Parts: C-alpha cells; structure tokens; sequence
C-alpha cells in the first residue's frame, strides 16, 4: 500500500 | 512536517521476568542467525520514516516492529512466553508485506528471512 523504498541492492 | 513516533517499549518493569532455555535459543540462535544475514540491515532498526522519506509509512504501519527492538526486548527479559517473541518476529514480517509492494527487494529480503527464521523455529529446544 505504501510509496516504498526502492532498490536494496538485489 | 512529519515525525517518527517513539520507538517500541522494550522493558516492562512491572512484569515479572524470567530466563528459560526458549527466550535463550531465541536470543541466542534465532536472532543472532537472522541478524547475522546479509539481509538483516533494514530490519535492525525502527523504520527511520523521516530519514527515508516515507511519510505514509506510519500512516499505514500501526503496529511497527523490527530485529532491534525484539533484541533488546529478549535483554530486557520482556518476553515471559517464547511465543510472545515470535508474535513480535510475525509482526516484523507482515508489517514489511503490508507497506511495501510485491516483487519490491525489501520484500524479497523479508521471505528470505522469515523462510530462515522458520527453520530456526523448527528447532526450537525443549
């Protein structure tokens, strides 16, 4: 639901 | 303006406290195994929502948890039931489900923690 957090390295 | 609310309680000085060999196994191996994960970093911590820029992620997140605070709650000998410290690991990863979208890395980090998590709770101790 929420705008997120993009990339983390994956 | 937004602010991040206060971080999870971690002592409860008015319930009694104990150490059983579960709350160990948990502190000991369960957290500890997770911690250690190359995935672990975004879940030590209380979501920072002001740092990150995620003004919605307490809008939709009421009931937040993460690695760090389950970590000091087992030190603060929070926990009286080693299913009380489960229900807070659970948390953590439903909170993660809820916010973010599927297919996201956090979300790919999320199952692979709990898929080691649930391993490491198959050999929970007597």
């Amino acid at each position: 639901s929420g705008r997120g957090x993009g990339g983390x390295g994956l | 303006s937004h602010m991040n609310p206060p971080p999870p309680e971690t002592s409860n000085p008015n319930k009694p406290k104990r150490q059983t060999n579960q709350l160990q196994y948990l502190l000991r191996v369960v957290l500890k195994t997770l911690w250690k994960h190359q995935f672990a970093w975004p879940f030590q911590q209380p979501v920072d929502a002001v740092k990150l820029n995620l003004p919605d992620y307490y809008k939709i997140i009421k009931t937040p948890m993460d690695m760090g605070t389950i970590k000091k709650r087992l030190e603060n000998n929070y926990y009286w039931n080693a299913q009380e410290c489960i229900q807070d690991f659970n948390t953590m990863f439903t909170n993660c489900y809820i916010y973010n979208k599927p297919g996201d890395d956090i979300v790919l980090m999320a199952e692979a923690l709990e898929k080691l998590f649930l391993q490491k709770i198959n050999e929970l101790p007597t």
